[PDB]
RNA sequence: AUCAGAGUGGCGCAGCGGAAGCGUGGUGGGCCCAUAACCCACAGGUCCCAGGAUCGAAACCUGGCUCUGAUACCA
RNA sequence: AUGUAAA
RNA sequence: CCGACUUUGUGAAAUGA
RNA sequence: UUGUUGGUCUUCAACGAGGAAUGCCUAGUAAGCGCGAGUCAUCAGCUCGCGUUGACUACGUCCCUGCCCUUUGUACACACCG
RNA sequence: GGUGAAAUUCUUGGAUUUAUGAAAGACGAACAACUGCGAAAGCAUUUGCCAAGGAUGUUUUCAUUAAUCAAGAACGAAAGUUGGGGGCUCGAAGACGAUCAGAUACCGUCCUAGUCUCAACCAUAAACGAUGCCGACCAGGGAUCGGCGGAUGUUGCUUAUAGGACUCCGCCGGCACCUUAUGAGAAAUCAAAGUCUUUGGGUUCCGGGGGGAGUAUGGUCGCAAGGCUGAAACUUAAAGGAAUUGA
């Protein structure tokens, strides 16, 4: 029986989004944030750690037994480097009791995209 | 940009010393 | 409610920290002795060490 | 919370080896928000590796419509279709030339839809010059007859028969082997098929496609 | 003092060159200047690979991979060591 | 000329009787090669002048002083 | 942030 | 401006009784 | 004498383990304990030597302060206190 | 959300996230390069049309018609100006939240003009190769771009061949690069910055120590911003270029 985890792994957080075969439905949406007490410790991969092994709980207490994964980055015209919490996801979302089906990269990149935040110098400092 | 500023300094005096002339017309 | 797991250091690969005080180790462990992972130690640290280990699952990265 | 959710049962039409897709879950029908003609368009993302029983075809995502449910059982035909990400990725790279073309076309079932085509030029064996562009009117040529074959193998009967060229890839491998002429291109494809418009309902004509 | 043979961007025959941004710093650097390095990693590293292999369903699964071509302009690739500071002598060398 | 308002730390200002503070400024250490800056401590005032009532006043009332703000119109 | 005029 | 009654009839579904 | 010193009786202070900061130290080492010498007519809380008892921690790193080499940059040479 | 960390900000009137879809305007990834085209600025999605163009090839023609060019003329990024259309993203000014001693800044949120297009202006950029244009000689090589010529030798082609891709060799014309002085140079460096005191192919522009200054004044062009042309008084003994050692 097969789910859908969109990891969504950017900086400054990540989530973990597990939807049924079409999308429309989330099962369960566990953030790494929701399980953290620091507004820096909500991007770390421990974060991702434990706010995957809750959703490895609220899964099999939910019935899916494999999962599809879909990693995502910021996409855009933005960094496409996952996050730190991708592979830490990936890592406990499969040892903490899980079966996977196939992964896959979805972040957006554009055929070309809009102006990019941050001017023509861009970020200095 | 000292030199870039330097222009753009006496741009602006050179504006201010052509609107004292056009007071003084 | 995690039971305290174990391992032993098969090599130390070095001494990370700022002020280079945290041992970087490879941990087999005792259980299932297939598992093998990368964590940090502190204090003095040989090979064929056996460390308790609270929380298993985290690991550290090459010269954190 | 998640009590009043039934799961319901996707099976894809008869063109395709394999069946039931997947589990999908709607809340209990009740009256204005009924299940079934409530949600009836899901759009599931499916690789064709599990409804071909293979690996070779790991890449190359098929998006099915659903578009009728019978009795706990959603009905399903073919909706469009992708290359993965890594598949493309990895295909485009350095020191040669990226080809590629689309077109509109109109089955002869009332469908509209739209071929992205794509190719990549080969290094012959002995050739020691490190790279390998055409130039750009060789370019054009071959877009063009990617154009003409398309056209040409479309113009069929229904997108039964077109979806059973795209899974052989008959399309890429007799592109090929009509402009071998101006340069051999290995790894011809195509990657995206989009459904535009399509026509109507028709559960009769659903219903000898999907059994 | 020149300080390079082509100025640090390989443009000869052009005028302009469209512009691209930093992935790092945003900084819009000619396309031709921008250090350009194509990564393409593993979705994990080798220490996290035979558990996901004793966790794929369909079994001859193999791992993607990411390929993404990033930029970086030169204040922030000489920061994050992409490229380092050379010799007089070792500079010119393209190998 | 009448009528308000305010007189509190060195300066600008908070204060509702048991009853005095805020920033800053000053004093002594600390960091620095040294000065800032920063860290840690220290001392404050005639609560405008003179009375009364009040358990209890700088506040409450009144008299005296100095500044500021208003109103001084129809002929 | 900065650095005798007292050579 | 909006609320109710009135011209204001027909049958149908979903939620309250 | 502004008591050299040493006794005797009495007088019985602060000091509740010390803020900001900062120093010294890797094996008979730190620290505790006394002796001898220098000074000296007398005055040793000091300095230089000496032994006695005798450890915790680490066997590292360039994070702080600095040192050596190489590369690089410089509008500095009284040399970044430029 | 964002950062190193924050807050402004959004959010149980359901933000963030997921899927499907529509509108808008912008941009055209990867391919994409010591690669092409263009007088320079500049030009990367598709097809069509319209004119133009360099090279190559030529046992075609004209026959000196040429080179550089005060006056004069065309194009000339970005910003900017007048006025329509558009108003996604981004964003001067402006408003906030941080930092800091201050923070009118770097950092984060919102954002006006602007970014885009049209009609018309402007005429400047480190508009760079800091290297005017035409010509000749001189040193070597492999690359690569286009055209052409010659080789046999295989194409997931070709009713067979030719032709297309590819291998080899050679010509021109490109963009460049690697090694070396026998050269040049203050050197850095340069195969053109060489053929320079053994100084003379032709031609245009242009400098005469540093400031004052591309300033004042005059002229002229421009809606304006400004552009082109452009001194003096006075002051100063150095300013500056390249390379060496040290710090
Ligand atoms: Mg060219
Ligand atoms: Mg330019
Ligand atoms: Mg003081
Ligand atoms: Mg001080
Ligand atoms: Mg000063
Ligand atoms: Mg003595
Ligand atoms: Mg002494
Ligand atoms: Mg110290
Ligand atoms: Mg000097
Ligand atoms: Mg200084
Ligand atoms: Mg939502
Ligand atoms: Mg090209
Ligand atoms: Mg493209
Ligand atoms: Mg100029
Ligand atoms: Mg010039
Ligand atoms: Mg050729
Ligand atoms: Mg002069
Ligand atoms: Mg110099
Ligand atoms: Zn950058």
């Amino acid at each position: 029986v097969f789910g859908v985890a969109h990891i969504f792994a950017s900086f400054n957080d990540t989530f973990i989004h597990v939807t049924d075969l079409s999308g429309r439905e989330t099962l369960v949406r566990i953030t790494g944030g929701m399980k953290v007490k620091a507004d820096r410790d909500e991007s770390s991969p421990y974060a991702a750690m434990l706010a995957s092994q809750d959703v490895a709980t609220r899964c099999k207490e939910l019935g899916i037994t494999a999962l599809h994964i879909k990693l995502r980055a910021t996409g855009g015209n933005k960094t496409k480097t996952p996050g730190p919490g991708a592979q830490s996801a990936l890592r406990a979302l499969a040892r903490s009791g899980m079966k996977i089906g196939r992964i896959e990269d979805v972040t957006p990149v554009p055929t070309d995209s809009t102006r990019r935040k941050g001017g023509r110098r861009g970020r200095r400092l | 940009m000292r030199a870039k500023w330097k222009k753009k300094r006496m741009r602006r005096l050179k504006r201010k010393r052509r609107k004292m002339r056009q007071r003084s017309k | 409610d995690t039971q305290v797991k174990l391992a032993v250091v098969v090599k130390v690969m070095g001494r990370t920290g700022s002020r280079g005080q945290v041992t970087q180790v490879r941990v087999k462990f005792l259980d299932d002795q297939n598992r093998l992972i990368m964590r940090n130690v502190k204090g003095p640290v040989r090979e064929g060490d056996i460390l308790t280990l609270l929380e298993s699952e985290r690991e550290a990265r090459r010269l954190r | 919370p998640f009590t009043k959710k039934q799961w319901y049962d996707i099976k894809a039409p008869l063109l395709f080896t394999s069946r039931n897709v997947g589990k999908t879950l709607v809340s209990r029908t009740q009256g204005t928000k009924i299940a079934s003609e409530g949600l009836k368009h899901r759009v599931f993302e499916v690789s064709l590796a599990d409804l071909q029983n293979d690996e070779d075809q790991a890449y190359r995502k098929i998006r099915l419509r659903a578009e009728d449910v019978q009795g706990m059982n959603v009905l399903t035909n073919f909706w469009g279709m992708d290359f993965t990400t890594d598949k493309l990725r990895s295909l485009v790279r350095k020191w040669q030339t990226l080809i590629e073309a689309h077109v509109d076309v109109k089955t002869t079932d009332n469908y509209m839809l739209r071929m992205f085509a794509i190719g990549f030029t080969k290094r012959r064996p002995n050739q020691v010059k490190r790279t390998c562009y055409a130039q750009a009117s060789q370019i054009r040529q071959i877009r063009r007859k990617m154009v003409e074959i398309m056209v040409n193998q479309a113009a069929s009967c229904d997108l039964k028969e077109l979806v059973n060229k795209f899974i052989p890839e008959v399309i890429g491998k007799e592109i090929e082997k009509a402009t071998s002429s101006i340069f051999p291109l290995q790894n011809v494809y195509v990657r995206k098929v989009k459904i535009l418009k399509a026509p109507k309902f028709d559960l009769g004509k659903l219903m000898e496609v999907h059994g | 003092t020149f300080k390079r043979r082509n100025g640090g961007r390989n443009k000869h025959g052009r005028g302009h060159v469209k512009y691209i941004r930093c992935s790092n710093c945003a900084k819009c650097c000619p396309k031709d200047k921008a250090i350009k390095r194509f990564l393409v990693r593993n979705i994990v590293e080798q220490a996290a690979v035979r558990d996901v292999q004793e966790a794929c369903v369909h079994d001859g699964y193999v791992l993607p991979k990411l390929y993404a071509k990033v930029h970086h302009c030169v204040s922030c690739a000489i920061h994050a060591h992409i490229v380092r500071v050379r010799s007089r002598e070792n500079r010119r060398n393209r190998e």
